[PDB]
């Protein structure tokens, strides 16, 4: 899915 | 050599390469996953952090950074157990084919035997990240555009640690190259080790495409 992935960069 | 936006720069590498490490468990060596998972968490820390890398299209970053783990992990548990431990493996007894373990070693060893400055681990490293190369990249260029400075920097600190020998910026990049053929095999490796009812963390098939 890469979602996990995708929370890890935008997260601040 | 070095100035004045290189200094900068290398500065700013250096200060968030520095601030992910690996704590406590660089000391009993199940955990393998825990090891994994560090490394992918630290890896897309420095990855955002990375000049440029917010201005990315979105799937080029996840392409960018599913396709450097495999370079980053040999070269990130590298700089640390061959300084940590100044060979001992659990991946025999973990259950990996024979076929992958001895040339998979081959590749750690080399790596080591290139002694490199943690200025140097750290640039290669993301040069590795945003290789444009990649599989499934759209904008080359764009990526092309921030590989170019940090390339052109960890050229001259290779002149510098140490000039003695002039070949050891193009035998950095060649033992990479010589890594990233293995790749293909390493999905196998992987997909041999899923095979016996062993799974991973959802992290873990993320990042290897699982
Ligand atoms: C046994 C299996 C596991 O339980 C989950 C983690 C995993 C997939 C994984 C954990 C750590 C490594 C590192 C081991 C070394 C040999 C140090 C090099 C990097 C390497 C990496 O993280 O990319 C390569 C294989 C793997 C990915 C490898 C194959 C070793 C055992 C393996």
């Amino acid at each position: 899915e890469n979602a996990l992935l995708r929370y890890l960069l935008d997260k601040d | 050599e070095l100035t004045p936006d290189q200094q900068t720069l290398l500065h700013f590498i250096m200060d968030s390469y520095n601030k992910q490490r690996m704590p406590q468990e660089i000391t009993n060596k199940l955990i393998l996953t825990e090891m994994a998972t560090n490394h992918v968490q630290v890896l897309v820390e420095f990855t955002k952090k990375l000049p440029g890398f917010q201005t990315l299209d979105h799937e080029d970053q996840i392409a960018l950074l599913k396709g450097s783990a495999v370079e980053a992990m040999f070269l990130r548990s590298a700089e640390i157990f061959n300084k940590k431990l100044p060979l001992e493996e659990r991946i025999r007894n973990s259950g990996i084919s024979d076929e992958y373990i001895t040339p998979m070693f081959s590749f750690y060893k080399s790596i080591g035997e290139l002694k490199m400055t943690q200025e140097e681990y750290a640039l290669l490293t993301a040069i590795v990240i945003l290789s444009p190369d990649r599989q499934y990249i759209k904008d080359r260029e764009a990526v092309e555009k921030l590989q170019e400075p940090l390339l052109d920097v960890l050229q001259k600190l290779c002149k510098i640690h140490q000039p003695e020998n002039p070949q050891h910026f193009a035998c950095l990049l060649g033992r990479l190259t010589e890594l990233r053929t293995f790749n293909h095999h390493h999905a196998e490796m992987l997909m041999s080790w899923r095979v016996n009812d062993h799974k991973f963390t959802p992290l873990l098939c993320e990042i290897w495409d699982v």
